[PDB]
């Protein structure tokens, strides 16, 4: 289920999902560093009826990991609502801004 | 005996060529951009580009401008954000020009990376994640001025009736005009009243540009447009896309590069589907939408061939669209596109392709 | 019919065909450079019947064109006939080894 | 609520896991290393290798070696020639020894990039073009010197009954061995007689390799042996691979690291494929044959499954096979392989994978 694009929580990455590559939904594979920012979505849990902000950190440092891409864009918005934006790496800061993979972090309602 | 040699010219007119961004997602360190000639599919020829390149081409058509990051060891070692300057028909590097290491990582919107209408300078956009742009002085090869007023803006619109002004679009839904000096640093600014809500009806940064004035499309698929006849920026709209019938089966625009103008006729091109709702912003085509932006009526609707990008050739009334693998010629010379040719396998991951300036 | 991984001359290509990425049989897509060294096959002629040598130098300098990619093994030897050989670069020895296309060089009978 | 970390050691322990050499030649600048798991067919993990790296893991499984080739600019501007050492279990960078810039550019065979039974050397082929063995001191994190005495040799076979000692397969159809001394540099070698016709029988330089002897397939399907028991290796062959139905449907080997041998056993596993001629000894296996090195007979067959490079784990009596993009895992404990699983997808170009050491001493 993690594994899919349509996972609820997944509904505004763009990228590799991290679970696919060595990692899980909130860590990043081996060898991989986590981005200390990133964009934000808010996304609905179809179990719970709620609404939840999700971090959508990338791991960075490798080259990309290429499993399990995804392009979803609920409540995603352009550059000039930088961070609700995912058409930029989010690894952009990162000592090495390589993309590897994308995270799925659960912040709160 | 037969000799092999190397230091050949693309074999094609620059007239004919164009040029393809792929970003090979799948392995992005080794994007590129690939020559086409779109007369016939013909591969002519390809610039490296490294991690996440961006490309256009100089204006005066002589030279191929990339940016790109590289490191000492790729995933390790020191970063390098540049500017290279390549010859156009040579497809060899000639300078590279350092930058600061905060150059905009993200996908092929064409307004990431543009150039003054008088071609002297170059214009980026950064973001740290903090956002400015940076400005080129291409004669001088040097990284000349860092726009901080840009501030929580994204993306470059250059005026075509100026020689060194661009505006770009801020976080209060209005539009920052930079006037820069002939020394590439800020001489004038100003900022419009605010063009669009941001929260209720946000509009897609790729503009349907004309010689003094730009359109912009919306989520929801109003028309929002910039007046730059004068100093300063008069804003307008909503007017809609849509008619009652568009409405009820919810048609919007989605895409990346997504619009167009055809200046001499005013004809604006939209990607659009039906069945819009949020989250469909980006979907391909399911049909190219041809306004007339006078009337601000639709007078045409064709296939969409699942395209997510476009650009236009004034000079020869063309029109390529892109659907990420393959580019689609159209002849837009009537108000009914007619497809011309389709060129297959020409980007692995592309949202950007471009025609050889021929104008100067 | 030169770009195709039968025509006769490229009986022992292993790598893109350069005519398919800009450039000819005989001459480096733009911006990519002619290697010194090679690899030679002896390939027969469909027409006349004659076998002749082809000198199989690479363009390099350039990343992979990724056009027209043919593994053709005709009198192809292991490495311990090194000339011979088409599982290395004969990008190599270059200024830059990048590899970017093969040409396929006739040289005579 | 919930907090991203990095830091993580590999989820899967090391005898679990398998090392896909993905040359990923559509983008060769971007070569990597997957990580799977064998037993669930998992990804793992990954590691960069930048242009066309080769990759072998250490002899005691605490790390992983690369060789690669970066420029400063990528495609212009200074060549680096480097092995690097990254932790198994963290899949981190530790350490970049540098070579000079003449290491092989080539496809993943085996006997391009390999280390001493010891451990204490890294043995790799250069060519600039002119050919010689490279010598890392794993140690001393340095370079040694050339093995100029193989000029005119190509790959590396390691004698796993001596500590620092190997052999390499020369143009005049012989081998050459090299003994090292404890600082890497060579104290002694010697030539053996012919082994094969290079003109007439030229063999694929993959080895079916034993502890003291190592067998090798030739274009025809012959088998040559080279033993290495005593101080000067003595050669011999050919036998055939081919009974009369086989040379009447024209089977011969095809592939790249197309041969295994399972050592306890004596049965070496060899890719086939029938119709052979000139130009078809890089096709895809039609089926796999087990071979008694003893008795000198075929004693199985099996589908091919389009492979074309394989590896033999010693341990748990395994064969992986490999057609450039899928692993297909086998039971090898009976003279008839059985199919265990096939991973997907494991790689976009590969054409060598090997397992995580286990044990091996
Ligand atoms: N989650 C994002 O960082 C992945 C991505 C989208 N566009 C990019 C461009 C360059 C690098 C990464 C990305
Ligand atoms: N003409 C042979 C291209 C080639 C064959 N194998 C390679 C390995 C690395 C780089 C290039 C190659």
């Amino acid at each position: 289920e993690v594994n899919s694009c349509d996972y609820w929580r997944h509904c505004a990455v763009d990228g590799f999902l991290c679970s696919c590559c060595g990692g899980t939904t909130t860590t990043c594979p081996p060898g991989s560093t986590p981005s200390p920012i990133s964009w934000i979505g808010t996304c609905h849990n179809p179990h719970d009826g709620k609404d939840y902000l999700i971090s959508y950190h990338d791991c960075c440092g490798k080259t990309a990991c290429g499993r399990c891409q995804c392009n979803t864009q609920t409540r995603e918005r352009p550059g000039y609502e930088f961070f609700l934006h995912n058409d930029v790496n989010w690894c952009m800061a990162n000592e090495n801004s390589t993309f590897h993979c994308t995270t799925s972090v659960l912040v709160g309602l | 005996r037969e000799v092999l040699t190397g230091g050949h010219s693309v074999s094609a007119p620059q007239e004919n060529r164009i040029y393809v961004m792929d970003s090979v997602f799948m392995h992005l360190t080794e994007s590129r951009v690939h020559v086409y000639d779109y007369t016939n599919g013909k591969f002519l020829g390809m610039v490296p580009t490294a991690f996440n390149g961006h490309v256009q081409v100089s204006n005066d058509g002589k030279k191929i401008y990339t940016m790109t990051t590289y490191h000492e060891r790729i995933t390790r070692g020191k970063r390098s954000d540049v500017v290279e300057v390549w010859d156009a028909d040579k497809l060899t590097f000639e300078k590279e020009i350092s930058l600061p290491p905060k150059r905009v990582q993200g996908l092929n919107y064409d307004g990431l990376f543009r150039q003054t209408t008088d071609g002297k300078f170059i214009v980026l956009q950064n973001a740290s994640p903090a956002t400015s742009i940076g400005i080129v002085d291409v004669a001088k090869g040097d990284y000349v001025e860092d726009v901080t007023a840009a501030a929580g803006c994204w993306s470059v619109i250059p005026q075509p009736n100026r020689p060194r002004s661009f505006m770009t679009i801020c976080g209060d839904g209005g539009l920052l005009t930079i006037n820069l000096g002939e020394d590439g640093k800020v001489a004038s600014q100003s900022r419009s009243k605010q063009m669009f809500s941001v929260k209720d009806d946000p509009i897609f940064i790729a503009p349907a540009l004309d010689k003094d004035k730009a359109h912009f499309v919306s989520y929801y698929g109003n028309v929002y447009s910039a007046d730059f006849s004068g100093d300063e920026v008069k804003v307008d709209g909503p007017w809609s896309l849509l008619n009652d019938e568009d409405k009820a089966k919810n048609w919007v625009p989605g895409g990346y590069n997504l619009v167009g103008l055809h200046r001499a006729s005013g004809r604006m091109y939209v990607f659009m589907h039906p069945d819009g709702k949020e989250g469909t912003h980006k979907f391909p085509a399911a049909e190219i939408w041809v306004m007339d932006t006078k009337t601000k009526q639709r007078v045409a609707r064709i296939p969409g061939r699942d395209a997510l990008s476009m650009t236009i050739d004034q000079q020869r009334n063309l029109m390529l669209t892109l659907d990420g693998g393959n580019v689609n010629v159209y002849d837009i010379s009537q108000p009914e596109p007619k497809l011309l040719r389709t060129i297959e396998g020409a980007a692995e991951a592309s949202l950007q392709v471009q025609f050889h300036p021929v104008g100067g």
